[PDB]
Formats: structure tokens, C-alpha cells, sequence
């Protein structure tokens, strides 16, 4: 019995990728649908080893990894909207590293995932990252405060709020925390009386 | 083949099952006359429906509302009690309102009491409010946050707008697939 | 072949079939004498049928009215008694006569409650009114909010037009056909 | 030759007919001894006739009236409930003097209420009223709305004109036509 | 053969009747003992025959008069219930007498009730009236507008002619032809 | 069996028309008798098409089709005190429509019209229609007020009125709103008090 | 079994129409009357594809159409007076269309609605719109403020009004409605105390 | 069994589209309908592959993958009137891309929909976005006030406003959202007090 019939009725929410350590890994899209997909897998019912990744979970294994042996490092999130070939956004005006070992950097993240053909890095600008977050706040009449420093951004957020002003904060913050990740600008809702 | 529930009333079975059933794995409701009904699951999966009653706090309590603890049975009443059994009345009457709106699934309105307001010589404090909602999905509910927020203004003495707040959402994605049963 | 309700009143039973076809399944509304209704669906759909029960809150519980907690069989009454069901036999004869304009089919009116209105000298407040209404389709409702807006103006003491707020929608689009009976 | 409601009374079940005989749906009434009416529709037809009972929210409660309220069959009265019991009263024999005045087909009058006019030592505020209209077809209506506002103006103490509301239309179109059996 | 309407009184009957025969279906009137009469339509006019019963808002109700809701079978007596209950007396006989003017078929009168004239140290406010009437026609009606308003002028303590306004018309064209029996 | 026997015993209040589409038309002269009608036609004891056509309803059809396709087109009302000859009253202060388009105009109201053999358009002075309105409310001591304007004229009645000056008032617009219509002049009963 | 038969006993509220992609369209003429054929066609006693339009339903389904191909053009409403030869209003001092591409925009509004033979697009004053939309305002004796501004004009109608000056009013709202629609001019009955 | 019988009894609400991927979908065009179409796939009376693909849930699903290939890139809004070949809005003044890679981004926007024969951009004005967001907006005689900045433009409304004021607003938001999309100009309802 091949796996893809053990799932659920649509063959449409689990994309199952062939792996390369002769696992075979099973990819879901959301959090409710990891629980659908590992329930199958514990009760025992396929004879070969499988595992469920997940587009959050798998962002945050190897961000362990690479906090261990690359410190300093500069880099956004991880987008798996093709998972055979995932890409690796990086910062530009905050790393040194050259031509050859982008190559080095490339194949050892090749490593942590069978699943993966090819790991697709890519520089992009640093300035666009905090003028989307800026720009993007003004259209939602906000009020804010920006706070500069040398190696992050963050935008405060005070004063009595009724329900509109914090019902378009969260639906901007949950659609920006998805591109570029929680590393570089972070944002602050904190709701006090004055 | 394992029990892990009897004894339940009709809405509380059939919520259970609303749960388990989301999270793939499959249950039956088994009447039982008199003594209530009774949910039991496979024994592959009963490791897991354990932990999803532990998690939700499964089964429901039945849900507890004001005028439940101060019965008109009492020979004897207070004006204490006459106005906390008003209000709770009032209260429940808001969200059978608000079920009727366009869009609407389900509602929960909640109002300040006031214990003391004429037993000491006060005057009688502003009123506040606030209420839930859950939306059927597509709807623009930045939009609809005004609508309530217009209605429960002037159905009581003096609030303001500034003193109402409803918090609102869109409701889950929708469970169409049939769980599967365990092969073995 | 699959019970998920039983038990019901009339009104509970032909809403619930209501709510289900309109999400293509179809119910069964079997009598069985005095102890009341029961709804049973196919086998195929009894997953989704069981998402639209904790959906929805389904069954309805009945719609609660505050003349229902201060009932006329009391030995004795009091004057914060007679107040609150007289605003509330008023409350439900404006919605009775929201229904006889032309195009509405559903409106429900809230009225303001004085508690201590005289018990502490206070003068008594103004009053204030809100209402929802469900038209048929066709109407230019953004003009017919001034006609429900000049009825429930001088029904009472003394009220202003910034007082009334009248929230109202078309109607959802009709359910003419025939869900379907699961192929097998 | 499906059940769709059962226990009716007598006016309950000579309107829902009208409703669906309106949309195009043919309904029996069946007569049950001391039971009450039964309405059964055919059974292509049963799913659009259960939708227009959740929109038009049918079997119709009775109509309330506030002397309902208030029974004669007390020990006791207090002279709120006396005041409350005449004005519901003069709004009734109201209602059925308009019924006799040329073209009008129904109306329905409403009174504002004083309940603490003398309670406190106020002056009693002046009187409101509003009332409903609905004309047989043809009558230049927009002439005939100042002889309710004449008829209704010295009824009382002392209104004014600009106290009075009257809100009327002309009747729907008519149906005269069979409905029509669906065909097989 | 099919029923509409069973368990009515004598005035109830006779009136259903001369609504139906205005608009063309012949109904017959069947006694069926002590449960009251029976009205019941040809088949091919059941359609129109029910859409005439929501309109006129068939069979009617008894018509109300102040004097049913204060009896005098009770043991005790407030003086709020013995004025309400005298001018109730003289309003009904106010109608006795303009039925037996020339030219007058039916007739009406309403009297402005005073509830604390004296409870609370007023002077009794001027008495308002009002009155409706149905002439045989050929009539010059705006010449007999003043003949009811000289003779009600002086029936009470002091009213003025600009507080009584009498709202009159002359009845409708006359019914004499047999409705006439669907040929099928 | 002939329709004018499936009426009432009198053969007096409805006058039958035969059309020229093949269809065969009733003409009753009131509300009351277009329901006595028509409750025949729809219980369906006849087996030709028939309709019941009324003299305020056949004006208020094709005011329908004349605001879509003759806009800005001045006219009165139409009277049907024959009905095979029918009136079509017309402004001449109003309109420069020449002598040939009068004919177009003509022969296309009859072919709304099954059951008329002509339309005999004429036209009258627009003076006296605000004439007779004022003449005739003068005669009845009403107070009022005029309103001249480009395209219509208006009578406004306010104050406070006794029964005397509002019945004489409606039997007098009752009996000018059968005539002229209320396409030019319309009145304005307004009751307040001062 | 024709559709006609399946119909109402008079055969005459409805009309039915021959389409061109082989389908069969019932037209009728106020919203009571679709529902009553659309429980025919629901219940499923006609073996073939039919629908049924309605004069108002008809309109916003093509001026969906119409905002997402030809934006920036200047219409009022289109006539189904009668439904094989539908008119088409257009605005003339608003556009710059050649002679030759309105009968571009006339060839593909056949091809949306396979029931018309031709549509005919006719260019009205515009002037004339906001001249019966006044000069009708000013004969109810309404007080109003007429505001004008580029690309449409709106007239705002405020203050304590009695029902004598809301009765009035709202007839001729839906009788302006019906004939011009309400993409130029929008009326404006806010009720409100002073 | 062909799926279009499956479906209700009007072939009418839904049309169904082959793919290019051996799998077959269907369009329903408002999110009830949805729920028909996806209880019928879910039931499982179907031995192939299909999906239920809706106009909203369709434009934000090749949102999130156009928010991570082609970043900074000003956009409207898809229409699918169509569904065969529809219709990609694309701002005009904020984009230098030239006439070759615009090729390549409709060859890669097909890839992703396999129902589509071939996706037309056409780029259009951006002042007129604006332009008819503001003069819809003066003609419901609503408060308002602009805040023009760069890459957007936000209508903040504010201060006590009856249910006219409000009623009229919320009919032209989503009759506005529904053609330009919420991704350039983005309306401000906040109900409060003064």
C-alpha cells in the first residue's frame, strides 16, 4: 500500500517527496494538517520509515543548526512554495562572505535535507525589508514610532486602541512575519491606557 | 472497541466526536436508552483520543448564565436580585439578536453589573459592554466591526463608543473528509 | 442511517434540515410520537454533518424574552417588576408590526431599560431604540432606513434621530434545488 | 406527501398556505381532530418550502398586546397596572376604527406610555402616537394621510401634528393563479 | 369541497362571505351544530379564496370596548375604574344615537380619557372628540359635516368646535349579481 | 360559450374588445370590477387567451414605454371614454414637434395598443390647465399658494384646517387628477398646525 | 411539454425567448415573478437548459462585465422595454469613442446575451440627466442643496421632515431610479433633527 | 458518470474546466456555492482527480507565490470573468520592466494555473485608481480626508455618522474592493465619538 492512499480522500493537501537516505517524507501545508498526516504514521500502518515537515517546523530545525556552527549570520526565512527546491534569502549590507563559500553554504543545507535538490541562496536588499514594514503601517493608519539601531529595526506601537486600529495591526503583522521572517524588524503591540 | 466516555447528554456527544473527528481519528455514538449516550473509538487510536480529552477539557460543561443561581423559586426576593436577573435576561436576548445579522454564526455579549449603585448613594455608573463574534468566511470584518458597534450603542441608558469593544474572527476551515479507518 | 439529533420540538427540527441542505446533504425528519423528532443522515455525509451541528450551535435553543423571567404568577410585584414587562410586551409588539411593512420579513427592536429611574431622584433618562431588519431583494434599502427611522421616533416619551440606529440587509440567495442522494 | 409542520391552529395554518402558495408550491391543510392542522407539500417541493419557513420565520406567534400582561384576575392592582391596561385598550379599539374608514385594509396604532408622570411630582409629557396603514390599490395615498392625521390628532389630550406619524402602502399584487402540481 | 375556515361564530360567518362575494368565488356557509359554522370554496377558486383571508385579515375578532377590560363583577373599586368605565357608556351610546340621523349606516365615537385629572392637584383638561360615519349615497356630505358637529358639541362640559373632527365618507358601491359557479 | 356570458348578469359594466394579435380583451372602468374580471380568466373557464385592461393601468403601462424611448416628450394623460378611439391629450407650449413625426407618434401607440383603430392625438393650451386648477380652487375659499417655475407649477395648502377645508379639498383633487393628470400641476396638502 | 404550458395560467406575465447557444430564456418582469418560474426549473420538470433573467438581475450581471474590460465609460442604464432589441443609454459629454469602435461595444454586448438580436446604443444629453433630476425635485416642493462637482452632481436632503415630505419624496426617487439609474445622480435622504 | 450531472439541477452555477495537468476543476463563483461543489468531491463520488478553484480564493493563493519569486512588484488585482484567459491588472508608474520579461511573467503565471490557455497583463493609470476611489467617494457626500504618500493612498473617515452615513459607506467599499483590490488604496471606517 503506497502512502498516498492512506492519507485522506484528496490527493491535494500532501505532496509526498522521495528522499534520499531511503526515507520518504510527506509535506503539509499548515499546522492542523501535520496532526492529520503524523496520527497515520503512529499508529503504525506503513512497514517504511516516514516523516511529516512542516513549512514552519522546518524553518526553525535548522535554525538551531546554523546557530551553532555559522554565528553571525545574517539571513531573513526560508521558502518552501516548491519543496524539491526550497529558496535561502540573505542579507546583503550585512555579510563579507565572498563568491566560493556561498557555494559551501549552499551544499551542507543540501545536507540537512534529503528531500531538497538544490539549495537556491539569494542576496537581497536590507533597506526594502524596513521600507515595506514602514510603508505598509502608514497605509493602515497607525500610529507608531520607529526606533533605528545598528542591526535591527523596531516599530513601537502604544496608547488606547479600539478594535479597528488592532484588527488591521494583527492581520499586517501575521502577513509580514510570513515573507520575511521575525530576525530583522520586529514589531511591538503593546496596548496601555494613558 | 474501547470505551473512553458514557454517560454524556446529546450535546455533549455530539461535540466530542465534532473533535475528534478533526484531528483523524474515528468515533461512534452508541445510544444507550436512559443511561445516556456513550463514545467509543478504535484501538490503534485510542492513545490519541485520550490526549485530545485531556487537552480540550472534554466533555463540555454546560454553558452557565446569571439567572441560573438567583431562581424565581425563592419565596422572597431583593433588589439586588430582581436586577442582576434583568440583566441577565437582556444579556441573553443581545445574542439571539445577533445570530440574525448577515454573516453571523455565533455571538457572546456580555454587560457590567452595577451591586451597589442606589445602596450607598451613588449614582449609578456608565455601562460598559463587549462581544464576540464568528463570521462566515470572505466577509470584509474590518467593515463589519461598525455595524455592532452601532447597534449596541443605544440599546441601553448612556454609553459611548469608546466604551463598547467587539472582538471578532472568521470561522475554521471546514472538515468535508471522512477520517479513514485503521488498517490492519 | 446515522442519528445525530433526536429529541427535537418542531421549530428545532425544520431548521436544522434547513441548514443542512443548504450545504448539499440531505436529512431525514423522522416523527416518533411523544418523544419528539429526530433528523438522521446518510452514512457518506455524516462527517460534514456533524462540522455544521458545532458550526452553526445547533439546535437552537428557544428565543428568550424578558418577560419570561418576571412572570405574572408572583404572589406579590414590584415596581422595578411592572416596568421591566411593560417595556416588555412593547419591545415584542414593535417587531410584530416591523413585519407588516412592505418587503420586510424579520425585525427585532431593542428598548433601553431604566432601573433607577425614581428609586434615588434621578430625572429619568431619554430613551433610546435600535433594530435589525431582513428585506426582500430589489428594495433600495438605503432608502427605506428613514421610514422604520420616522416609525420608532414617536412611539415613545421623547427620543431624537440620533438615538435610533437601524441596521438592515437583504435577504441570502434562495435554495431551490434538490441536494442529492450520495452514489454508491 | 412530507410533513413539514403539524400541530397547527387555525389562523396559523390558513397563512402558512399563503405563503407558499405565493412561491409557487401547492400545499394541503389536514385536518387532525384535536390535534391540530398538519401541512404536507410534495416531495419535489419540500426543499424550497422549507426554506421560505426559516426566512419568513413561520408558524406566526400569536400577536401580544400588553393588556396580556396585565390580568384583570389579580387580588392586587397598583395604578401603574391600570394605566398600562387602559392605554392598551384605547389602542386596540383604535386599530379597529381605522378598519372602517374607505380603502383601508389594516392598521395597527401605538401609544406611548407614561409610568412615572405622577410617581415623582412631573408634569406628564405630552402624548405621542404612530400608526400603520395598509390602502386597496388606486387611492391617491398621499391625500389620504392627512385624514388619520385629523382623526387621531383630538383622540386625546393634547397633540400636535408634528407629534403624529402615520406610514402607509398599498397592498401586494394580487394571486389568483393555481399553482400547479409538478409534474412526473 | 375544500375548507378554509371551520369553527366560526354567526357574525363571524356572515361577514367572510360578503368579503368573498365581492371578488367573485361563492362560498357556502355549512351549520355544523354547536362547534360553530364552516365556510367552504369551490376547488379551482382555493388559491384566490386564502389570499382574501391574509389581506382582510379574516375572521375577525370581537370588536373591543373599554368597559370589557374593567368589569364589574369585581369586589373592589379604585376611582381610575369607575370614570374609565362611565365615559366607556357614554361613547357606546353616542353611537347608538347617530345611527338614527338621516342617512347614516354605521358610526363611531371617541372620547379623550382624563387618568390623573385630580390625583395630583390639576385642573381637568378640555375634553377632546372624534367621530366617523358611512352615509347612504347621493348625499351632499359637506353640508351634514356640521349637523354632527353642533350635536356633539353640547353633550359634554366644555369642548370647542375646533376640538371635534368628524372624518366621514359615503359607503361603497352597491354588490347585487351572483358571484357565478366555475365551469369545468 | 362567448365570454361576455361568463361575466355577471348584467352585460353592461364590461364592454369586450376583439384585438388584432389574435387575442380578445375586456375593458372594466374601475378597480373593484378588474378583480371580477380577472378572477374568471385565472380560474381558466375559457380556452383562448383573454386579458382585463383598466383605464388608470393602461395609462401607467405605457407612461412605461414613452419615458424610454420619446424622452422629454410633454403630454397629459390619455382617456379612454371609447375605447376604440382613444384620446391622446398632448402639450403645445412645450414641444417643437413638426407635423410629420405626429403621424410616427401615432402609429406606434396603436401598436401598443391592440384594440385601438387609431390614436387621435391633439394638443391644448398649456395656460388653461394651470387655469382651471386655480379658478376651481379659488371657488372652493382655500388658502394656498403658487409656485411658478420653468416646466410645472406647484399649490401649496398649509395650516391649520378644519374638516370643511380638507373634504372640499379632496373631492376637488380627486375630480382634477381624473382629467389633466398629474404630470404638470400637483398638489401639496400638507396639515400643521401653527 | 412546451415551457409555456408549465408556466401560470395566463400566458401572459411571462415571455419566453429563443437564445442562440441552444438554451431557452424565460423573461419576467419583477422579482415575484422569478421566483415563481425558478421553482419550475428547480423542481426539474424540463429536460432541456433553460434560465430566467429579470429586468433588474440583467443589469448587474453585464455591468460587471463592464467594469473590468472597458473601465472609465460613462453609462446610465440599459432598457428592456422590449427584450429582443435592448437599448443601451450612453452618456455623450463624458467620452471620446470614435464611430468606430461603438460598434465594437455593440457586437460584443450581443455576444453576452444570446437572446437580443442587435443592441442599440444611443448618446443622450447629459445636462437633461440633472434636469429632470431637479426640476422634478423642486414641483414635490422638497427642500434639498444641490452639490456639483466633475463627474456627477448629488443633491443632499436634510432637516425634520414631516411624511408628507417623505411619502412624496421617496415615489419619486424610485420612479427616477427606474428610468436614468443611479450612476450619475445618487440622491441623499438623511433624516435628522434640528 | 460526467461531473457536471453530479452537481445541482441547474448546469448553470457552475462550469467546469479540463485541465492541463490530467485533472479536472470546477468554478463556482461566490464561497457558498463552494461548499456545494467541495461536499460532493469530499463525499467521494468521483473516481478522478478535481477541485473547486473560487474568484477570491484564486487571486490570494498566487499572491503568497508572487510575495516570494517576484518581490516589489505593484499589482492589482486578477479577473476572472473569463476563466479560460483571464485578465492581470499591473500598475503602470512604478514599474520598470521592460517588453521582454513581461512575457516571461505571464509564461510562469499559466504554469501555475493549469485551467488557463493564456494570461493577458495590460498595465493601466494609476492616478484614475485614485481618481475613482475619491469621486465615488464626494458623491455619497461622505467626510473624509486624504493622505497621499509614496506607493499608496489611505481615506480615513472618522466622527459620529447615522447608519445613512454609514449604510452608503460600506456598499462603496466592497463594490470598490471587488474591481481595484485592497492593494493600493485601503479605506479608514473608524466609528467614533466627538
Amino acid at each position: 500500500a503506497e502512502l498516498d492512499s492512506l492519507l485522506g480522500q484528496e490527493k491535494e493537501r500532501f505532496q509526498v517527496l522521495p528522499g534520499r537516505d531511503k526515507m520518504l517524507y510527506v509535506a503539509a501545508q499548515n499546522e492542523r494538517d501535520t496532526l492529520w498526516a503524523r496520527q497515520v504514521l503512529a499508529r503504525g500502518d506503513y512497514d517504511k520509515n516516514a516523516r511529516v515537515i512542516n513549512e514552519n517546523e522546518e524553518n526553525k530545525r535548522i535554525s538551531i543548526w546554523l546557530d551553532t556552527y555559522y554565528p553571525q549570520l545574517a539571513y531573513y526565512r526560508i521558502h518552501f512554495d516548491e519543496p524539491r527546491k526550497p529558496v535561502f534569502w540573505l542579507s546583503r549590507q550585512r555579510n563579507t562572505m565572498s563568491k566560493k563559500e556561498l557555494e559551501v553554504l549552499s551544499q551542507k543545507l543540501r545536507a540537512l535535507m534529503p528531500y531538497a535538490d538544490s539549495v537556491n541562496i539569494t542576496l537581497m536588499d536590507d533597506v526594502t525589508a524596513a521600507g515595506q514594514a514602514e510603508a505598509g503601517l502608514k497605509q493602515q493608519a497607525l500610529p507608531y514610532s520607529r526606533r533605528n539601531h545598528k542591526g535591527g529595526v523596531t516599530f513601537v506601537i502604544q496608547g488606547a486602541l479600539d478594535d479597528v486600529e488592532i484588527l488591521r495591526a494583527r492581520q499586517f503583522v501575521d502577513s509580514y512575519y510570513r515573507t520575511w521572517g521575525g530576525r530583522y524588524v520586529q514589531f511591538a503591540i503593546e496596548l496601555k491606557d494613558d | 472497541d474501547k470505551d473512553l466516555l458514557k454517560g454524556l447528554d446529546q450535546e455533549q456527544a455530539n461535540e466530542v466526536i465534532a473533535v475528534l473527528q478533526m484531528h483523524n481519528i474515528e468515533a461512534n455514538k452508541i445510544d444507550s436508552g436512559k443511561l445516556g449516550y456513550s463514545i467509543t473509538v478504535a484501538e490503534p487510536d485510542f492513545t490519541a483520543a485520550v490526549y485530545w480529552i485531556k487537552t480540550y477539557q472534554l466533555p463540555p460543561r454546560p454553558r452557565v448564565e446569571i439567572a441560573q443561581m438567583f431562581p424565581a423559586d425563592s419565596l422572597v426576593s431583593s433588589p439586588r436580585a430582581e436586577k442582576a436577573r434583568l440583566y441577565s435576561a437582556i444579556e441573553q436576548r443581545l445574542e439571539q439578536s445577533l445570530q440574525t445579522m448577515e454573516g453571523v454564526l455565533s455571538a457572546r455579549v456580555h454587560i457590567s453589573y452595577d451591586i451597589d449603585a442606589g445602596e450607598n448613594g451613588r449614582p449609578p455608573k456608565p455601562v460598559h459592554l463587549s462581544a464576540l463574534a464568528v463570521y462566515e468566511r470572505g466577509s470584509p470584518l474590518a467593515h463589519q466591526i461598525s455595524d455592532i458597534k452601532r447597534f449596541l450603542k443605544n440599546s441601553f441608558a448612556d454609553v459611548d463608543y469608546d466604551n463598547i469593544s467587539v472582538v471578532l474572527s472568521e470561522r475554521s476551515d471546514a472538515q468535508l473528509q471522512a477520517p479513514g479507518t485503521p488498517v490492519k
